[PDB]
């Protein structure tokens, strides 16, 4: 009963859940971070409907979230920009393609998001509810500076990687090195998850509420 | 804030 | 229920690749240790003849590392383009598991494949400098996986054969190289370890910690040029160009 | 450029 710990159904309805005159600016970088914000108030409430999540302690929450918040909403938006074509599909309903991100100076981490990212989500055809067990294994994470009983935190993560991978091996039974392949997505997450903090943290020499205090 | 959404 | 023995194609490709690591990297199970007393105290921003040692010692694994990638199935038949944009992405990373793997917890130790055995200080002014900690913590961290000579080669294999490398110019036919390894490490880590079956997902996530490990280690090529007193190793300056 | 890894792969 491997999904009876980590059930993969409420993982994909934390999922699903989280799905006059032109007042929106035109540069990209503060139409990609204003929907950034608005979406880590998203993400808050989808952490809470992760099973497990709302039982740990109330600041390991807080370290979990506030340390892959950045990975956890870049998964959901490059998936989200699946049909896209050389571009991605903001949460605010905008669209960012290659030369507006060109231009604006991120190409570099905008090619690769589009290469190692969305590129490789779709020629997979990765559906939801391995996007969201991908993003609570993200979430789980017990290397978080300042956790209490991280093996709790590793604890969950292996849970997802048992339902995971049965739900992989159910659904997807010709496919064998499927759970692999979904998991060797995450050192591409990673890195650039990070080469984003530092377009962030550069771009502060437009302000966000909540993005803001995510970056204190 | 982070620590006020989670209640 | 499943079979105690393998499939003998995943079998022989499991060989190849333990033959391959073997071959190339002997294990600190037959190496005899000897130690040097360079900066064996404290930690100094630099102690040139440790780095020419260990320069000269990543020098010759590397070759090694490029001598067990043309024995890993297909690798040879890619273009060479595409083996050396491969090996060029993954050589810090394969250097890393390498000498973390010879790792001695009792005495804090690192052995290299000619048997130098640098305590965490020696290796720290060798040249890792800021990465000596993550390292050493990343060393730590594979003890409890138990990995043997076909595990860290496959892990090895799967780091180097990978298909979201940029400037590739064929990367789905790299990706097809590496699904047999995926295929070969999952079936072998599970059957000798029939009770925890998360260890295969849990060899795999290290590689994402070796891959943010080794983003610093291209962070401190970019130093470490400016306080060698001369120019690093050629072999080294084009794996890290 | 990278001559010394091309002597290694066409070996
Ligand atoms: C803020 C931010 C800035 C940038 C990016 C991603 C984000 C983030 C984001 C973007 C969109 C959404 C969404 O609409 O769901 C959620 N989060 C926070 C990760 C990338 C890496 C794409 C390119 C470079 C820049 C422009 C610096
Ligand atoms: C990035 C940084 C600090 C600067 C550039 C170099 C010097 C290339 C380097 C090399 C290693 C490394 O792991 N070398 C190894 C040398 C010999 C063996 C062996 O004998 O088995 C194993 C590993 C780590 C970090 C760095």
């Amino acid at each position: 009963s491997a999904n009876e710990d980590m059930p993969v159904e409420k993982i994909l309805e934390a999922e699903l859940a989280v799905e006059l005159n032109p007042s929106s600016p035109n540069d990209p970088v503060t139409n990609i971070c204003q929907a950034a914000d608005k979406q880590l108030f998203t993400l808050v409430e989808w952490a809470k409907r992760i099973p497990h999540f709302s039982e740990l302690p109330l600041d390991d929450q807080v370290i979990l979230l506030r340390a892959g918040w950045n990975e956890l909403l870049i998964a959901s938006f490059s998936h989200r920009s699946i049909a896209v074509k050389d571009g991605i599909l903001l949460a605010t309903g905008l669209h960012v393609h290659r030369n507006s991100a060109h231009s604006a100076g991120v190409g570099a981490i905008f090619d690769r998001v589009l290469t190692e990212l969305v590129s490789k989500m779709r020629d997979m055809q990765m559906d939801k509810t391995e996007l969201g067990c991908l993003r609570a294994i993200v979430l789980f994470n017990p290397d978080s500076k300042g956790l209490s009983n991280p093996a709790e935190v590793e604890a969950l993560r292996e849970k997802v990687y048992a339902s995971l991978e049965a739900y992989c091996k159910h659904k997807y039974p010709e496919q064998p090195g499927r759970f692999a392949k979904l998991l060797l997505r995450l050192p591409a997450l990673r890195s650039i998850g990070l080469k984003c903090l530092e377009h962030l943290f550069f771009f502060k020499l437009p302000i966000d509420t909540f993005l803001m205090e995510m970056l204190e | 804030i982070l620590h006020r959404l989670l209640q | 229920h499943e079979s105690y023995t393998l499939t003998p194609e995943v079998g022989e490709l499991i060989e190849k690749v333990r033959k391959a690591h073997q071959e190339t990297f002997p294990a600190l199970c037959q190496l005899g240790k000897y130690t040097t007393n360079n900066s064996s105290e404290q930690r100094v921003s630099l102690d040139i003849d440790l780095w020419d040692k260990f320069s000269e010692l990543s020098t010759k694994c590397i070759i090694k590392t490029v001598e067990f990638a043309k024995q890993l199935p297909g690798f040879t038949t890619l273009t060479i383009a595409d083996q050396i944009t491969l090996l060029k992405a993954a050589c810090l990373d394969i250097l890393i598991l390498r000498i973390c793997t010879r790792y001695t917890p009792e005495q804090d130790t690192m052995t290299f494949s000619d048997g130098l055995t640098l305590n965490r200080t020696q290796m720290h002014n060798a040249g890792f400098g800021p990465l000596t900690d993550l390292v050493f913590a990343f060393a730590n961290q594979l003890l409890p996986l138990e990995m043997d000579d076909a595990e860290t080669g496959l892990l090895s294999a799967i780091c180097l054969i990978c298909g979201d490398r940029q400037d590739l110019e064929q990367p789905d036919r790299v990706d097809m190289l590496q699904e047999p390894l995926l295929e070969a490490l999952k079936v072998y880590v599970r059957k000798r370890r029939p009770s925890r079956p998360h260890m295969f997902p849990k060899m795999l996530m290290k590689i994402t910690d070796l891959r943010s490990i080794s983003a610093k280690g291209a962070e401190r090529v970019i130093t470490l040029k400016m306080e060698i007193p001369g120019s690093m190793p050629p072999l080294i300056q084009e794996m890290l160009e």
